[PDB]
């Protein structure tokens, strides 16, 4: 048996199993540092 | 010889406040003329930041022996006692009973402590005699 | 998963509250009940200090 | 008609003491008959109007059932519904009988401003009794911070060298952590579509939405009732206010987070105060310890009585926290017995030391039991009463805290026994100091205690031995009330 | 003079109804402090019985303290809230 | 009035001090060590005694079940 | 007869206490001891009819609590267990007011030392009285009040006003745990009151009587000054003598053991209990016995001869044998009140007021009356046969080779080392007093006469009881099959009769046998070969004297390794929390953040328009940006505040 804590969390959409396709972080990133890298450079 | 009370810091860097090393106020000359003669304390005189612990009010600072001194022989004191009570238990040197234990007819008095049943008996009965 | 969201969808405390009709499946976030099940209390208080046994 | 009778009157006599004071500001040098004597015509008025007050609860007293069960007295005024239960009597009793100890102690120590001073007394006394006789949680808000206008000001206007500091604190503190409390009293609004406490006293909610108003509320508890970690400003008000302060302060102020556990987290967070009720008592309990360790290594007079009634606040908590009868009715017995020995704590360290040596040191003095005898007999007695000493009424409150914190939880709650041994510490080393050895060669002697100083401690002596030694005056009112409040099923 | 206990249990009463919601509750409360006084005056005979029986305590209030022991930890007070909220057929 | 308390400079700087630690307070890595002790060590130490017992500990008449006595004495001999 | 042996007491306390200004001295003197007078009386006609005639008494005034089920009423019993301490107390307690009248007489404070006197005296009387568990604590708390007055008496004495708080902080570390004890009482049976307790005993968990038993004796070792506990002991003489005549004899001392005895319905049905009650006496009474040969002081030495003595009480309730324990108390109450009377007359009849026994010498002509109560009390402190202390003390150390248990056996050792030493230390304090060679200056002995007759009334009543007194008492207690039925003694327990049967003829004379032959070899090395008991030559004899001199080294070990460090925790939570961390998160900390960001905002507010038309141009880029990319933008926009 488990300790009985409370549970002090806001509702949130829960993407049960099947869902949830996972998103590329190494494509993902890349946009943001390259995307980010122009803007304060070309300023 | 003289050391200083346990957990009083060496060095102190407290802003402005002036610099100066613990003095303990109790180990002061009763002789000597003070302003707070009680206190030992003559007027003005600077005080350490951790003071509180060092004046009279503070509880008695006891510096006859080292403290590792003072462990080492009271550990030392109950440290015969202990051998002196381990060696008998090993042989197990101590007298044996001369006789049975005291014992009682009503199989050792099981209803008269409280033993409703004769389930219950030996949860309540003290010895009991079996030469009824 | 806003109230005003869980509201109308029927998620909320619109048509006020009734005794009689205890739940099974856990309320939701926003839900309230006049009445629970007691296993629903053992599930989250857990036995022990006064619930059941004392 | 009571709270229609108490705000007109306050009100009536708010008037009648603004017109005769500011009608002679004119054009005119201040040549006036009531100013004559420090204002004492202006004064006389305060001290009757908070002395009146007393009488009209006591109006309503007499009609009081103590074996009904629900809200009496059930009065709509302002669109609010107003009602008196067995919990609400007694601190709404207890606060006006506050209200001219504060006025009287400080009725010589001002170089000022007497009109304003008195003024702001009686509405903080008024709207500490108010707090207690609402009937909703947006009501309990509004005056659980309608006190701060009065209190930000009283101690800015009439406090020591650090008053700037301490204003801040008092204001800032009990806001930025109210404000948590609104968030979950808005929650209320919400979903139930009402905040008034018989109707929502039978609503459940989630496990997860108790939670989450739970620790808004708490929060705003934990605040108003110091307890660790976020105690570390009332010391600092404590040592600044003014004696009137102070005595309301810690002797109503910080018990309406006791009464606001009994109305904002038992009926209707039941579930989740069993579950957060071991967590309350590890924070409990530190508090008590830590606050006892404190108070050893302090210097300045008030601060060191300060730090005391934090932990007499701790075991208030562990008790109400309690899941049955034994530790809800002496945790409010205590908080009554707290109501009268800590005020007159106060009364000794900062009304009648600081107003002669006008310093807060305790290194100053020693040995005052030779040329103050009267102020050391009620300087032991007052410090035996705060020490749990079993003819006082703090015994009471803490032989059935701690009792009953270990029917809830025999292994944490055996720590709360603690406050049996630290409070004994850091209070005797206070009254073994301020009594001990030679007379301090720093202090002239002075004037012994004055008639009016041995009224206050005369009359916050009594009601305290009366509790302890025949506490049934407050326990058979509470019993139905506070039977309430106790969640348990068993099969 | 002397009111009643206006015996009403949860499961008959709808919680809408405000007035027989506050009965439900203030009848199983009073319910609940009969049980104590019957708690007093079992253990009322307790103690006349061991003073009385002197060495003979253990077996003149064998069945006194049994069912002092046995009713102890139920005979106290428990609150409304424990039942009107929960359902124990559930 | 007439200054009763025949004030000591050297009392004030002391009281100065006592009232004004918090300013010199520096979060080194010794008192990053109290810190640990006094508010996740020791509040987590009780956070397991709170829990672990916490609706496990049925002592209200907790009846014997279990015989004291011994009944059959063996000497050594 | 019952309401009169009580709160007398108390109504002479308040008389000199707030009518004594209004009553001179010498008059207010008399009123306290008239007031005690009557409660002798009045106990003595109820120990008539209870002990006797079987008669019970019981004044019920009113109720105190009525909480639920929790019932505690202001009520005060008077059963036999209960008239068996009144003897004791109400009896010494007069004796020293009797004694105080002419010994505080040139006390400036004299209407004020017969007003906590008398309190102490009423404060005993509850504790020993009261007929629920919360009663007694009423009265054990206010021993403490009482005392913690009485010996800080002199309050401009330093090391007086901090004994006081010594002997008041132990005291509640006791009364901490009883309280703590107290609340299991109410959680498991429901009631604190003796009989509801007492009558479940048999039907209890032995787990849940051991939980609360443990936390009595941890309250019993404070007042009992028993190991571990025992420093205030000692630092309870800077009170006067009176105090000392009356706290250590048949008051705040026994108080103890009373608690232990009390609970013997309970205490019976845990074994384990009983073990660390036998381990406790055992130690105390060897360690006490050791430390009073080498310390050099009247006082101490006697003091720490009530240690010793009181020890030997525990060891008798750990063999369940509380019969033994009880009426050894009753014996303890006068031939140790005799003891500081006659030693408080030593001191006195000296006209340099000397305590050290060293400063002491050949003073038996000189003041013969009061040699002969010390030599009468001591022989009975040594336990010679024909007197009290042979009829209480010798059968207590039978016993503890009468269980025939490896603890038990080792004890009676313990025991026996002790017996031997209250012979060695006794002869001791005695030669060293009255005869050894002159050691003050002559122009003190051509003063050194004796004192009034009022000094002299209570020690002469006190030397007959310590003669007689254990014979006439001894089959009330210590009878075969007197039914005492207010203490349990448990059949399995009732070991009585081996102890008077199966002792070899050896073990009944060997404490005497090495009492009376190591007094006398000790007696002769100090007279005619004193040049062995210079210690400082052998260093292991040195360090051996100089480490029972400071009492084991425990004193030091107290203040300068708990008192010193638990104060030093006190400190790292006031500068590392109270004034450390919540403060740099809190206002202190928040000063320094708010000053930082106001600082970079203050630049933004410049009148320029190239300034405000970047930022114009600039919020144009949310529109452009996929709204995903929100949190960035944020953490970019703190990073530039810095
Ligand atoms: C002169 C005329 C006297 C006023 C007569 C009157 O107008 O009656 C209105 C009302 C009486 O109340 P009523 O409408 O009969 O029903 C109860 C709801 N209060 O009476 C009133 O509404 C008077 C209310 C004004 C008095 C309170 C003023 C503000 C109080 C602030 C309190 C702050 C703490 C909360
Ligand atoms: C200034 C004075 C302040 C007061 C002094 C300090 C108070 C705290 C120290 C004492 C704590 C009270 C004693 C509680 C432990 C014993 C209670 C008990 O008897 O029950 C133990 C409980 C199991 O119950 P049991 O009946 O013994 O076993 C049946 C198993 N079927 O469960 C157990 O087996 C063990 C229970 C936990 C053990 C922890 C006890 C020490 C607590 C230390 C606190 C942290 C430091
Ligand atoms: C410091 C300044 C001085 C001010 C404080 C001085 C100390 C206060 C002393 C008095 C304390 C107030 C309590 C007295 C009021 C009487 C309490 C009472 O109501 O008694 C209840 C008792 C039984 O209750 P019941 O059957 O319901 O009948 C009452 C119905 N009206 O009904 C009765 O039969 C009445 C019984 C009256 C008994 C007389 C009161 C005795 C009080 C003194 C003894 C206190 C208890 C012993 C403590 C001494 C230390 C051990
Ligand atoms: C066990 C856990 C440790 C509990 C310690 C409590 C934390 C620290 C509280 C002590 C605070 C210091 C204080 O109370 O004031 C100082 C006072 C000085 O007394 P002192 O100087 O020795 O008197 C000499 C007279 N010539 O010192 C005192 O008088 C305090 C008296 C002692 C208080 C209880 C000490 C602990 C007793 C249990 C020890 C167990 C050993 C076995
Ligand atoms: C109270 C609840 C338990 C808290 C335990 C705290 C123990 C502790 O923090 O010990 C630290 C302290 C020494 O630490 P400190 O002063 O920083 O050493 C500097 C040396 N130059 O060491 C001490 O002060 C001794 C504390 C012993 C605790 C047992
Ligand atoms: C502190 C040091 C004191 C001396 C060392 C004791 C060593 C020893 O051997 O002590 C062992 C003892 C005895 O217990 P036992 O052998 O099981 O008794 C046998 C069980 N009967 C009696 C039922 C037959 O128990 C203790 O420790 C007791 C506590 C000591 C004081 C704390
Ligand atoms: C319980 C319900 C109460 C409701 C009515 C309240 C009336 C307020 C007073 C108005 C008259 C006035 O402002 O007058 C000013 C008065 C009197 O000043 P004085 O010292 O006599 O002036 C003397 C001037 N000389 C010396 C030159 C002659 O002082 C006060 O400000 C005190 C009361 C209000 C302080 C805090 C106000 C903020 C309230 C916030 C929401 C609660
Ligand atoms: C004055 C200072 C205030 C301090 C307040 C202290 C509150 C009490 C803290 C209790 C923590 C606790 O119970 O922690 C333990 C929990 C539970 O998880 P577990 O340990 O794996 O459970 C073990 C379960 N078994 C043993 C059955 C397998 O862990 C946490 O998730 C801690 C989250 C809390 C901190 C964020
Ligand atoms: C059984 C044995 C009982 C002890 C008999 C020793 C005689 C005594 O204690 O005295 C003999 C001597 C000295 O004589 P004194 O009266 O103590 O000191 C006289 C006063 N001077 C010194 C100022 C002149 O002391 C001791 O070496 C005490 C040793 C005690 C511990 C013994 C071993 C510990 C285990
Ligand atoms: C979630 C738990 C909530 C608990 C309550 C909230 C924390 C207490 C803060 C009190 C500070 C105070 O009172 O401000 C007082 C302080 C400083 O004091 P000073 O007068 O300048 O003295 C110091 C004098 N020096 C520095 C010159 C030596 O001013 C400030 O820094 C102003 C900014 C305050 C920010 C408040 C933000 C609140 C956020 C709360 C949600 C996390």
């Amino acid at each position: 048996e488990q300790f009985h804590l409370p549970q002090p969390f806001w509702p949130t959409t829960k993407t049960k199993e099947g869902e949830y396709v996972p998103k590329d972080s190494i494509r993902e990133a890349s946009k943001v540092f390259i995307g980010s890298g122009v803007l304060l450079g070309g300023m | 010889k003289s050391f200083l009370p346990h957990f009083i810091p060496k060095n102190y860097s407290y802003g402005d406040y002036p610099r100066l090393k613990p003095e303990n106020l109790q180990k002061r000359d009763p002789y000597l003329k003070y302003d707070d003669q009680a206190n030992k304390r003559n007027f003005n005189e600077p005080l350490h930041p951790q003071q509180d612990d060092l004046d009279m009010w503070a509880p008695d600072h006891f510096d006859f022996v080292q403290d590792s001194i003072a462990l080492k022989w009271f550990g030392t004191f109950f440290g015969v006692l202990a051998v002196f009570s381990s060696v008998i238990y090993i042989g197990g040197l101590y007298p044996e009973k001369p006789a049975n234990p005291r014992n009682y007819p009503f199989s050792g008095l099981a209803k008269d402590l409280g033993a409703s049943s004769e389930e219950d008996t030996l949860l309540y009965a003290a010895k009991i005699d079996k030469s009824i | 998963n806003s109230y005003r969201a869980a509201l109308e969808a029927g998620n909320g405390n619109e048509g006020g509250f009734d005794n009689k009709v205890i739940k099974t499946e856990r309320q939701g976030f926003w839900e309230g009940v006049y009445r629970r099940p007691l296993s629903q209390t053992v599930e989250d208080l857990g036995e022990g200090r006064g619930i059941i046994t004392q | 008609m009571l709270v229609q009778n108490l705000i007109i009157f306050n009100i009536i006599g708010i008037v009648l003491l603004v017109l005769l004071n500011n009608n002679n500001n004119g054009i005119l040098n201040k040549k006036s008959l009531l100013t004559i004597k420090n204002e004492l015509k202006l004064k006389q008025i305060g001290l009757i109007i908070s002395i009146i007050n007393i009488l009209i609860i006591i109006e309503n007293w007499i009609g009081f059932n103590s074996n009904y069960y629900g809200f009496q007295n059930i009065e709509r005024f302002l669109n609010i519904y107003w009602g008196i239960d067995g919990i609400s009597l007694l601190l709404v009793l207890l606060t006006l009988i506050l209200g001219p100890i504060a006025i009287l102690s400080n009725w010589k120590n001002l170089k000022g401003y007497y009109t304003y001073y008195v003024i702001s007394i009686n509405m903080l006394v008024i709207l500490m009794a108010l707090n207690f006789i609402c009937l909703d949680l947006v009501s309990f808000y509004i005056l659980f911070e309608s006190t701060l206008a009065p209190l930000f000001l009283l101690i800015g206007i009439y406090g020591a060298n650090n008053k700037n500091k301490a204003a801040y604190y008092v204001l800032i503190y009990t806001l930025a952590s109210s404000l948590f409390m609104l968030l979950s009293i808005v929650i209320y609004y919400i979903i139930i579509n009402s905040t008034d406490y018989i109707y929502i006293n039978n609503i459940i909610l989630s496990i997860n939405l108790q939670s989450l108003l739970f620790i808004g509320i708490i929060i705003g508890i934990a605040v108003k009732t110091p307890l660790m970690p976020v105690h570390t400003w009332l010391p600092t008000v404590h040592s600044e206010s003014p004696l009137g302060g102070s005595i309301l302060l810690a002797g109503v102020i910080l018990k309406l987070a006791i009464y606001g556990v009994i109305r904002l987290l038992l009926p209707n967070l039941s579930e989740i105060s069993m579950m957060f009720t071991p967590i309350i008592y590890i924070i409990s309990i530190l508090t008590l310890i830590y606050s006892s360790l404190i108070t050893l290594k302090q210097t300045d007079l008030k601060v060191i009585i300060a730090y005391s009634s934090i932990s007499h606040l701790a075991v208030c908590m562990i008790g109400i926290f309690a899941n049955n009868l034994i530790g809800i009715n002496g945790s409010l017995i205590l908080c009554l017995a707290h109501g009268f020995v800590s005020p007159a704590l106060f009364i000794l360290v900062g009304g009648i030391l600081y107003d002669r040596y006008h310093n807060r040191l305790i290194n100053y003095y020693q040995g005052l039991s030779t040329f103050m005898p009267i102020f050391s007999i009620y300087l032991v007695v007052f410090s035996f009463c705060n020490t749990g000493t079993p003819l006082s009424g703090n015994f009471v409150g803490e032989f059935l805290s701690i009792t009953g914190a270990v029917i809830r939880h025999p292994i944490i709650g055996s720590l709360t026994a603690a406050s049996v041994l630290l409070s004994a510490c850091y209070q005797m080393k206070l009254t073994n100091r301020l009594t001990g050895s030679v007379f301090s060669q720093y202090l002239h002697i002075t004037n012994d205690v004055t008639n009016r100083e041995i009224f206050l401690l005369n009359w916050l002596l009594i009601p305290t031995i009366i509790i302890g030694i025949y506490p049934s005056f407050v326990t058979n009112i509470l019993n139905l009330a506070s039977s309430t409040l106790i969640y348990s099923v068993l099969i | 003079d002397h009111v009643r206990s206006p015996n009403v249990s949860f499961d008959d009463i709808d919680y809408n109804n405000s007035q027989d919601l506050h009965n439900a509750q203030e009848s199983l409360l009073r319910e609940q402090w009969i049980r104590v006084s019957a708690l007093k005056v079992c253990r009322k005979a307790l103690e006349s019985c061991y003073k009385t029986s002197g060495p003979n305590h253990y077996e003149d209030c064998r069945e006194i303290a049994e069912k002092y022991l046995n009713m102890l930890p139920d005979h106290r007070i428990q609150g409304f809230l424990g039942y009107q909220k929960n359902d124990p057929s559930k | 009035g007439p200054h009763l308390l025949r004030e000591d400079a050297s009392f004030q700087r002391y009281g100065q001090l006592r009232d004004n630690l918090a300013t010199y307070w520096k979060f080194n890595r010794k008192a990053a060590r109290n810190v640990f002790i006094f508010l996740v060590a020791v509040p987590a130490g009780l956070g397991y005694l709170a829990y672990n017992y916490e609706g496990k500990t049925p002592f209200v008449g907790k009846r014997r079940t279990e015989p004291i006595f011994e009944q059959d004495y063996v000497p050594r001999k | 007869m019952i309401l009169l042996c009580i709160f007398t007491p108390f109504l002479g306390s308040l008389i000199s206490g707030f009518f004594g200004r209004y009553i001179g001295v010498n008059s207010s003197k008399w009123i306290v001891c008239l007031s005690i007078f009557v409660s002798v009386v009045s106990t003595y006609i109820l120990f008539i009819d209870v002990i006797f005639n079987e008669i019970e008494y019981t004044y019920n005034i009113m109720n105190w609590l009525n909480v639920e089920y929790l019932v505690v009423d202001w009520s005060f019993t008077i059963d036999k267990l209960s008239v068996s301490m009144l003897v004791p107390v109400v009896t010494v307690s007069f004796l020293v007011h009797l004694y105080s009248v002419s010994y505080m007489s040139h006390d400036p404070h004299q209407q004020r030392f017969f007003s906590y006197l008398s309190m102490f005296t009423f404060a005993m009387i509850v504790l020993v009285t009261g007929d629920n568990y919360l009663i007694l604590f009423v009265g054990w708390e206010f021993i403490g009040v009482a005392s913690y007055l009485l010996i800080s008496f002199w309050f401009t004495r330093f090391n007086a006003v901090k004994s006081g708080l010594s002997a008041l902080l132990i005291n509640r570390f006791g009364d901490a745990l009883l309280v703590l004890g107290l609340s299991y009482l109410v959680l498991v049976t429901g009631s604190v009151n003796y009989n509801t307790v007492f009558a479940l005993g048999s039907y209890l968990d032995v787990n849940m009587i051991t939980v609360i038993l443990i936390c009595f004796l941890v309250a019993s070792m404070a007042k009992s000054a028993q190991l571990g506990l025992h420093s205030w002991l000692l630092l309870a003489m800077e009170g006067p003598t009176p105090v000392s005549s009356l706290l250590h004899a048949a008051c705040l001392v026994i108080a103890g053991v009373f608690l232990l005895m009390r609970s013997s319905p309970l205490l019976e049905y845990t074994p384990i209990v009983l073990l660390l009650i036998l381990w406790l006496g055992g130690l105390s009474t060897l360690i006490s016995g050791l430390i009073a040969m080498v310390s050099n002081d009247i006082k101490k030495i006697i003091a720490l001869s009530t240690m010793s003595q009181v020890g030997i009480m525990m060891i008798a309730i750990g063999v369940s044998c509380y019969n033994l324990a009880l009426f050894h108390l009753i014996c303890h109450s006068f031939f140790k009140a005799l003891l500081f009377m006659s030693a408080g007359s030593v001191i006195h009849s000296i006209i340099s007021e000397y305590q050290d026994i060293r400063m002491y010498g050949g003073f038996r002509q000189f003041i013969p009356l009061a040699y002969t109560c010390i030599f009468i009390a001591s022989l009975s402190l040594m336990a010679i046969p024909g007197l009290t202390g042979f009829y209480s003390k010798d059968i207590i150390i039978e016993s503890m080779y009468g269980e025939y248990t490896f603890s038990g056996f080792i004890i009676y050792w313990f025991a026996l080392i002790s017996a031997t030493c209250t012979s060695l230390y006794s002869i001791r304090l005695i030669y060293y007093t009255f005869l050894n060679n002159p050691n003050s200056p002559k122009y003190i002995y051509i003063n050194l006469k004796e004192n009034d007759i009022v000094l002299i009334t209570p020690m002469i009543i006190l030397t007959i009881l310590s003669i007689f007194g254990g014979y006439l008492l001894r089959d009330i207690y210590l009878g075969m099959g007197s039914p005492f039925n207010e203490l349990f003694i448990h059949p399995n327990n009732l070991s009585l009769i081996e102890t008077e049967f199966s002792l070899p003829s050896i073990l009944k004379v060997l404490p005497l046998i090495t009492g009376l032959g190591g007094g006398l070899i000790l007696l002769l090395i100090y007279e005619f070969n004193y040049s062995l008991f210079l210690v400082y030559n052998n260093k292991n004899l040195s360090k051996l004297y100089s480490f029972f001199n400071q009492k084991i080294m425990f004193d030091q070990l107290l203040n300068n390794l708990i008192l010193r460090s638990g104060l030093n925790i006190g400190w790292l939570l006031n500068v590392h929390i109270d004034r450390g961390i919540l403060q740099l998160f809190g206002p202190l900390g928040l000063w320094k953040l708010s000053t930082f960001i106001s600082s970079k905002l203050n630049k933004l507010v410049f009148l320029n328009i190239g300034f405000i038309l970047e930022i114009i141009v600039l919020s144009w880029l949310l529109i452009v940006f996929k709204v995903s990319l929100l949190k960035y933008i944020l953490l970019l926009i703190i990073f530039i505040i810095l």
